[PDB]
């Protein structure tokens, strides 16, 4: 009957206990994303990719949500296999970042994805 | 008959009710509406204002074919008539005198139309679904939850880390149980201590906002609010509140302090079968939490669903939208007998609790989606190898869930068996799916 | 069949319920009572406390011959479960969970055994019978009271003028109506400062101490606070709260305000027959009413009985003795299933209310006595000669009932006859006895 | 001309103003109409959005005939552009920025229908005529 | 004619305004200015007093020839008027009866020579320029700030998002619109939350100070002041309230809760156009700022300038200095019509605002120099690139117009050449050069 | 279209978003200083160059505003070149310290300048 590790098994939300996607299973949510309308878009984080709260402990503050964006919305992409270059070329960019593949709902006016995309070496 | 006015026009701020009345023998249906609507007033002074104006009038009849002969009748309720912003004045004007008329052999209040002027007069939840997922960060998948076993027997550093296996296993939130307020061996203040620490520990484990609801639930509205007070003091994300025992009154206020505060509110509905059960006499469930989304909550339960079938499925469905949905217009198969118009009131979150535990996950996945919170005790908790392999266990079985749904495949058929899939390649989950098949297949 | 315990001997420190479950075919009556007191528990981490101290007994099941087959369980509750002094909790932890078992077609709570343990938690009535009558210096009969009429309708100016001419007519109390809170055509603190007005006047007339109960029920905390607050700024006697639609965490909190401030409360019932009218589902009022009693209210609304006749009046009086009475023996032909021991918690005043004027008079004077508050709508408000002329009516009728009982005159059969004799000497009680008599003899 | 909207069936929570618009010359009463209506928003985010559920739409222009040549043209606003009960913020979102418009030149506001979905948000007088006089106790004339 | 006073010898203690006065054809100039004065004072009791102490004098007519046949009319003010460090009552005792006399077609009032006694009873500023950079630390350019778009429309974690992406780009603020307050799609306290965080992020990215100037204005008094709370609640900067619709009260409360916190305060001037656009009938914007250096306000939208131009960026020139100098004596030409001693209270930093992107920032940089705040919202949105390169884009933009200055160039020549060199180096700036050029050359 | 760093973009306010001056650029800002009458100054931060907020976190509070002066105001500096030995001479001693220039304005009473004159080796 097995133990489940308190050390290293940090999470990054939806899809993280998972196996990781192959760039199959990738494309197929991205292509997902994309065939209920939604505007794809990547999050980089170079700096500790953990919630924390380090300026304010109040009730549903925390530090560490937002990333900083990996260029823009691809507002009216049709074409998943577009998007894929993105993650690769972030990913050049910072072999050291974490990327998440977020998308973005404007008839609810709301975010509805966040899947860690590139976890850095041995996360 | 001067209440039942078949002549009538509804105005955009009237409050309509759909009444099931299942009148005394004898009682012509048109009598037994009028008598409906009648209880809104009496005369003499009465020529010292124009009662035409005060008055409910049955505009409609219809007759329940077949479920024997019960009839819905339709009542419509001035704008005037309510307390701008009180649950316990639109329950005590409608819900208040009615169902105790001799002339009634039972009658059940089916829904109501609270028209857009007086759903402004409301907060409604302190925040709701979308501020709720910002929030707390999480988006893509219901939601996850453990409920803490026994609710009443252990002592608070216990309960305390049972929350912690089970928030690290990847769960969300846990509850306390509606029954858990401050009690001899669990007294409320260590409750929160622990369980807060607990939650940190969990968090900092996972790297995922977790939280626990911790029942705020009290005997007066003052402590209440001390034990609200308190998660402030900590920085927890949500406290409890069943609405039902406690009161609109309280709720309301309690529901003022999170916003206020930056606190979720879950609300549970104990209590509610008492009045929401039977079919000829008493308020159902959907009326029940129209008045929760106006009062505010931000999570309430809505049972279970993968047990009670379909076509009943269906008007669970009937008030998850309701509860969710900005606007959910007429359809009297899924037991919306008017349209309703939310003109921006936040969306409470489904909870769908009890029954389950793994070959679930599809279905539910399926009736709810993305915005609900699975909330597991047994499914969790009962887990062979303890409270964090059952948290994972649920949660890589959800993702699996998500996955399939998200590379069109049909939960409702692939299910099953896309659990299959998922056992394989999980120890922790494959163990769940061994007792899920101590009676599965 | 682990909660069903035939040798189990009850301790004082129970709460014991008595619950008429009526299964579903098939289940036996033992797992049955057995299901419902596990409503109390289930395992795992079970083995870091014993949970048998904290479970549900159902000790014994009796067959409820002839009213169907249905059965009256009987389960018994651990003190250790419930919040020292919290209805919300008492109720979360006995009607929050059972009544919706699917092995239950409906289920029904009818009585319940506060044991003395708990009952000292309570604070109980502000005031209660004694303090009550004290303070208002009335002594020797049932106390009057006026319904203003309409409801919701007139202005603030006018319902205050009603109150007075209803209360110089020598009624002692006036109500405001259950769905008069703060509302488009008549804002609470208007009506309170008229109502106070027309009460000091009608006292000054009369010399005796008049009262107008006050709605405070609102929709937060915080404004039913904001209400009494005010009321104790006009020195008025009492206040009222409606505690189902309000709430008992709120009502609580009331309650120790009034306590505190030294104003009586009037707890009005409203929605009460959605959970306490059928005879198969809910909740008894009996039981609604040992909640009242400990959550607090001085005087509480317990219906009309000459119209809901012998037998079924047996019941009203086992729970109008429930509420006043020290200890209430066993008594299962009045409804009592368990004696109550109110280890001195003081008693609460039954209002009688509706379908009442004049011939009544003698009945409720007995089936009530003394210790009751006789509330008349359009008994006094539908008086040909208005207000007051129906306030002494109803009056001078009462005391006619006293006088009568008083020199030992059987008020059950000289009834319709003394006030036969009173029709005579009063011009205002015999044009009451005219309309009375466009449906009496 | 996408705030011009000749078609729009204004909803019942709809914040309506009537603007006597007096253009400069050269924009077109469509075009000045429009203009009024378009100070509610501006694009690039707004694809996070649906700008469409946030905009004022001057959906009819009339002619004041003689007083000179001004318009009187229709503005309807959404009813989550105001704060609930807050007359700063109706006045801030309709009286805010649209009177200073280089294309606009005297621009005037001359009615208001406020719906009732947003009347319900305030408390009003906190007395009014009726409970005033039977307060004071005065009825039959104007007082003094 | 006992309120035009030629031979009036003006005190030092004396609120002087410059009437620009339009008669009704046939009112003599004299009767015209004198009228002006008039609104002051009426007789009868008057003996009891010596009205000749509480009056306004019209001491100076002067003929603006040539914009038609209008006059500047100088009325004199006693001191014993006003109502020490209030800027609503020196409001209504000027502005509060004259304009719409009869006998005025159109009347403006064009400055306001507040006396040294008079500007003494007021606090100004919380902060004011010097401080306000010793406290974020900036020296040597004016600030860039940000304002998100669109207003009114997204969610709080969008806004919070635009927010940072802006910041960490090299702004040093972002803006609530003037329309941002609470509201059914973003509440202000979210709003509050994730613009608080955005902000640290985004100065812990750079290691420059941000700050978000938070809407506090609202609809009562109490929930602006519940708003400014919770900024300081978060260790913000700044907050922001429009000052004309909130109103002078309220600013002023505002105003002092942020001098005795330590905030700085925005203030946004929405709704002036109301008032100070008509050239012969309103209240000039430098009076509208006098007004607010006095109520207090840290920053002031003073609006752009290249895009309205010389002549009257003139008087821009004339009110910038009013607002940000410590005297400003006498200069008809800029408009200020009387000497200026504002005897030590701090000065407001000037906003400019609308229409600018990069070849504005030479000759903005030119018009306002150091002390002021190019504010932009599509100039920094709208870029190709996003949000942050468009930040780095107006800043780097600003630093070679800082640094052409620096070494002697002259922004207003070079100016469109300065911003051709930086492109040129500048990836991020050059696809701004482009759009820019989309329109430019 | 590009991304802007998320790491290691750290700014030292004025100036800091252009290229680095040129001791010829450095120059001329000093010369400007002086020919409007302001005293320039050095600071020198060798412990962390940026704000932070450890002490107390209330409404404009921060930590790290202040650096050490680096000796005194250049009360009557004619000669901008005599001031460029200074940024010199400390950068000798700190190869550590990021050095700037700051400038005092005696007729408003407050400091007008702060540029950053020199980012230690990788700022």
């Amino acid at each position: 009957m097995q133990v489940w590790p308190p050390i290293n098994k940090k999470k990054y939300e939806t899809l993280s206990y998972l196996p990781d996607l192959s760039q199959e299973q990738l494309l197929s949510e991205v292509e997902y994303l994309l065939k209920n309308g939604w505007v794809p878009c990547l999050e980089f984080e170079t700096e500790h990719g953990f919630v924390y709260r380090e300026n304010n402990k109040s009730p549903g503050y925390y530090d560490g949500r937002y990333w900083t964006m990996w260029k823009l919305p691809m507002f009216g992409c049709t074409d998943a296999t577009q998007v894929l270059a993105e993650v690769e070329e972030a990913k050049k960019a910072y072999p050291q970042a974490w990327i998440r593949i977020i998308g973005f709902d404007n008839v609810r006016q709301v975010q509805c994805i966040s899947f860690i995309a590139y976890k850095p070496e041995g996360y | 008959l001067t209440y039942y006015t078949p002549e009538y026009q509804t105005k955009d701020t009237d409050i309509l009710a759909a009444f099931r009345v299942t009148p005394q023998p004898g009682v012509p249906p048109e009598e037994a509406g009028a008598a409906v609507a009648a209880e809104s007033s009496t005369v003499w002074t009465d020529g010292l204002t124009s009662l035409d104006r005060y008055k409910g009038r049955c505009y409609r009849i219809e007759r329940v074919v077949g479920e024997k002969d019960q009839y819905i009748a339709y009542v419509a309720y001035p704008l005037d008539l309510f307390e701008e912003g009180s649950v316990t004045n639109m329950f005590t004007s409608i819900v208040g005198n009615v169902f105790g008329f001799k002339a009634l052999r039972a009658l059940r209040l089916e829904d109501l139309r609270i028209p857009p002027a007086y759903v402004k007069t409301f907060q409604g939840p302190p925040h709701g679904i979308q501020v709720e997922r910002d929030k707390l960060n999480k988006y893509g998948r219901p939601l996850l939850g453990c409920t803490i076993k026994p609710k009443l027997g252990l002592s608070a550093k216990n309960y305390g880390r049972a929350v912690y296996e089970c928030l690290r296993g990847g769960l969300d939130f846990t509850k306390d149980d509606e029954n858990v307020n401050s009690q001899p061996f669990m007294r409320w203040r260590d409750r929160f201590l622990f369980c807060a620490e607990a939650l940190y520990k969990a968090e900092a484990e996972t790297g995922e906002i977790k939280g626990h609801y911790l029942n705020a639930t009290a005997g007066t509205c003052e402590e209440m609010i001390k034990r609200a007070v308190f998660a402030r003091e900590l920085g927890v994300p949500i406290v409890m509140h069943d609405y039902l025992t406690g009161g609109f009154t309280a709720n309301t206020s309690l529901a003022h302090y999170c916003r206020d505060n930056g606190l979720l509110l879950h609300i549970h509905r104990a209590m509610h079968a008492v009045i929401d059960r039977q079919k000829n006499h008493g308020i159902h469930f959907r009326v029940l939490a129209k008045a929760l989304r106006m009062s505010g909550g931000d999570h309430i339960h809505s049972g279970t669903v993968v047990g009670k079938l379909e076509g009943e499925r269906d008007i669970t469905l009937g008030f998850v939208d309701l509860l969710r949905d900005d606007f959910v217009e007429q359809d009297r198969s899924r037991g919306i007998y008017f349209t309703q118009d939310w003109v921006s009131l936040p969306g409470v979150l489904p909870v769908a609790s009890g029954g389950i535990h793994v070959w679930h996950m599809p279905a539910l996945t399926e009736i709810f989606g993305d915005d609900s919170v699975l909330q597991f005790g047994g499914g969790t908790l009962g887990h062979p190898w303890g409270n964090a392999p059952g948290a994972v266990a649920n949660r890589v079985a959800l993702e699996a869930c998500v996955k399939a749904r998200n590379e069109g495949r049909d939960l409702a058929q692939e299910g099953n068996e896309i659990i299959r899939e998922a056992c394989k390649w999980s120890p922790e989950l494959a163990a769940a799916c061994e007792v899920w098949k101590e009676i599965v297949f």
